RNA sequence: AGAGGUGAAAUUCUUAGAUUUUCUGGAGACGAACAACUGCGAAAGCAUUUGUCUAAAAUACUUCCAUUAAUCAAGAACGAAAGUUAAGGGAGUGAAGACGAUCAGAUACCGUCGUAAUCUUAACCAUAAACUAUGCCGACUAGGUGUUGGAUGAAAGUGCUUCCUUCAGUACCUUAUGAGAAAUCAAAGUCUUUGGGUUCU
RNA sequence: GGGUAAUUGGCGCAGUUGGUUAGCGCGCGGGUCUCAUAAUCCCGAGGUCGUGAGUUCGAUCCUCACAUUACCCA
RNA sequence: AUCCGACUGUUUAAUUAAAACAUAGCAUUGUGAAAAGCCACAACUGGUAUUAACACAAUGUGAUUUCUGCCCAGUGCUUUG
């Protein structure tokens, strides 16, 4: 009965969209339907972070970050709880 | 060697963590002339736990002992995450290896991530519909 | 011929011979590294 | 097994430190000269430890040794890089990046590729979410980058070009002439690959080390 | 002196040096990040740089012609993937096939290999949830927030940016003495107050 | 007929380094904790192809088996 | 209507003219050269060769159409030191 107005993805005025592959399970998904996450992580936790600090030369050191940009399919994404199941009215709430 | 007073001697430690093992490989600062390689899987016997923090800690302790034996007193760090068409994040052993190296007694030079990302993408294993569990 | 004779027209012999065989004997597939359909 | 010797590495005097480490090698045996194993090696250094200033903590520098006096290697210039985390920190969603490359020859008959990179800016009084640029403007900007690289590199000389790399004059100049098309943010020379070298001439090389 | 791989392990590679780090040359596919409820095309589709050829809108116009138009049985051009013919190419992936595991059985889901195919050139085939499951042309009917490309008029600039109108494309929100069996719909409204034109089922 | 290698615990392998002459993984029986599986740490047992030395051993001719390559006048 | 061979072609002069041989098509193997592949000669020297991988040489099957499954333990051939 057409539970979603946009059909589960954001595509308009196009015929075809190229796919990408799930970062967890390898499945093919169109790029306009996969859920995207961008991560800015540290290399280590804070205790090891301070342990590196006084083992270091230069007296002023900052650890680098990591940049990842992962992408998931519906099944592999809501099994990990990046996305959950909502009610009929709450589904329409973007942002 | 024959270092001058209070002067540090440097080497490069290539770390590899791959969800199945942890390599700790120390060379000089040109890449050639390897010095130590303890790789984690020489510390346990269960055919698992090779990626556990415990094995990485033991390997780092062995590396620190040998490096002090040889005369090297400082280390540059390069981190790798096995990232070709395979996974992009490092495994559970990298943090333990870094912490053991830091608390060993050596001096830490610099840290960098060198995972081989492609702009290219040959096709990925486990064809469409993915790895089904 | 080395292949001649018989009541059914077969070779009866392995048809791949070696590089050192004498002149009257080197007659089938000479010093063949491999036989059969190629697949690459 | 360990019966080795240590050598000293020395950078050309374009930099400030000129002693950046040591390396091992096995003692010579019959017809293994222990000096063919040394020459041709490539060393990568950060340029923060070659000049002793932390603002230049990106921009790794590659050095190759060509001559060996009794216990020293002399290690002239090979290439550049930009330290991946720095590059990753520059790419945000709502902008556009321009990018181009070129081939060039110096007065010493070296050959190089240069690989610039750029991004758009705000011109703040706009109050709009995005700062995208049209394709034709991108084409014009890329042509300007290629022309400026060609002029600057083919003008002078190798070691002078290297001195030019350190304070990033090419980026400032490219940014300045591209203002009339579109404002641009931080502009960098991202990577320099050495492509052909004329011929070893140890007199010049040792003149680089006075 | 181990490496791979797994929920755990086998099959598999390795003191004839595997896996691992550095440099050099070759090969074939692919074009990340930027990249969007954004752009173009009749649909199928289209994403590294540069050159040439070739069309297509939209906007502006005190330019020319003057009904030259709408929709269309028969007929024609294009038409994903797979598949067929011939010559190339042949890295990665991998219908078939062979093993190793799990299980009461497992010709499967997991793992180690691996043929055709996937790519190019010249010909066929004419089918898809080929989907907005909504034919095409014209008129009327309601408020707001965006965005892509032109033009008009006005302010901060250090002949460029912001703002106001208007045309064309494209989304969303609210609401309907409007409609529906309802889900819902700006058309699926202007329908027992039933007839603007036309093809297919 | 000649040359080489190997035979050790319930299985598979180390010791052949004479004034110590016997060792380890799978095993085997008791605690450990294991939503009913799991890395688990202490232990007890388990023997040298056969006869003799200027000797304290795995050092000597030979004899039984096994594998490989090669040899041939009663 | 059935069997064999696709077809034109060839053969045991003097008992067998055929379903036997050849054939186009298909597939496999060796070789970059006068120090190579295959073959002749007692030696010295020759044939292919007035040639050069769209070539020369060694074998199987036998027009078109539709297909060509599993086995490398045995015997051959072949690769590394
Ligand atoms: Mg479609
Ligand atoms: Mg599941
Ligand atoms: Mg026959
Ligand atoms: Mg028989
Ligand atoms: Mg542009
Ligand atoms: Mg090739
Ligand atoms: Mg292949
Ligand atoms: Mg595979
Ligand atoms: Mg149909
Ligand atoms: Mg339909
Ligand atoms: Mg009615
Ligand atoms: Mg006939
Ligand atoms: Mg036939
Ligand atoms: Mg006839
Ligand atoms: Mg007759
Ligand atoms: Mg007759
Ligand atoms: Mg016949
Ligand atoms: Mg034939
Ligand atoms: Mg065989």
């Amino acid at each position: 009965p057409k539970k979603r107005r946009n059909g589960g993805r954001s595509k308009h005025n196009r015929g075809h969209v190229n796919p990408l592959r799930c970062s967890n399970c390898g499945r093919c998904v169109p790029k306009d339907k996969a859920i995207k996450r961008f991560n800015i992580r540290n290399i280590v936790d804070t205790s090891a972070q301070r342990d590196i600090k006084e083992a270091s030369v230069y007296s002023t050191f900052q650890l680098p970050k990591l940049y990842i940009k992962q992408c998931y399919c519906v099944s592999c994404a809501i099994h990990s709880r990046f996305v959950r199941v909502r009610s009929r009215e709450q589904r329409r709430v973007r942002k | 060697p024959q270092p001058k007073e209070g002067e540090l001697v440097f080497g490069v430690a290539h770390i590899f963590a791959s969800f199945n093992d942890t390599f700790i490989h120390v060379t000089d600062l040109s890449g050639r002339e390897t010095l130590v390689r303890i790789t984690g899987g020489m510390k346990v016997k269960a055919d698992r736990d090779e990626s556990s923090p415990y094995a990485a800690m033991m390997a780092a302790q062995d590396v620190a002992a040998r490096l002090k034996e040889l005369g090297v007193t400082a280390i540059h760090i390069k981190l790798r995450a096995s990232g070709g068409t395979k996974s992009k994040t490092p495994g559970p052993g990298a943090q333990s290896a870094l912490r053991a190296l830091a608390r060993s007694g050596l001096k830490i030079g610099r840290i960098e991530d060198v995972t081989p990302i492609p702009t290219d993408s040959t096709r990925k294993k486990s064809g469409r519909r993915g790895r089904r569990l | 011929h080395p292949h001649g004779g018989g009541n059914h027209q077969h070779i009866g012999h392995p048809s791949t011979v070696s590089r050192s065989a004498p002149a009257g004997q080197k007659v089938g597939l000479i010093a063949a590294r491999r036989t059969g359909l190629l697949r690459g | 097994f360990t019966k080795k010797e240590w050598y000293d590495l020395k950078a050309p005097k374009m930099f400030l430190v000129r002693n950046f480490g040591k390396t091992l090698v096995t003692k010579t045996i019959g017809k293994k000269l222990a000096t063919d194993s040394l020459k041709g090696r490539i060393y990568e250094v950060n340029l923060a430890d070659l000049n002793n200033d932390e603002d230049q903590a990106h921009k790794k520098i590659k050095l190759s040794c060509d001559h060996i006096i009794n216990r020293d290697c002399y290690t002239d210039f090979c290439g550049l890089s930009i330290t991946r985390d720095k590059l990753c920190s520059l790419i945000r969603k709502g902008y556009t990046l321009i990018e181009g490359h070129t081939d060039v020859k110096t007065l010493d008959n070296y050959h190089l590729r240069m690989f610039c990179i750029a991004f758009t800016k705000k011109r703040q009084n706009q109050t709009k979410s995005t700062c995208y640029a049209q394709t034709s403007q991108i084409k014009k900007i890329r042509k300007k980058m290629v022309d400026i690289m060609t002029a600057e590199a083919s003008k002078v000389l190798l070691k002078d070009l290297v001195k030019k790399f350190i304070p990033e004059s090419i980026g400032k100049e490219i940014e300045k002439q591209c203002k009339k098309i579109y404002p641009l943010q931080n502009v960098l020379i991202r990577k320099v690959k050495i492509l052909k070298r004329p011929k070893l001439d140890i007199s010049k090389l040792m003149e680089l080390h006075t």
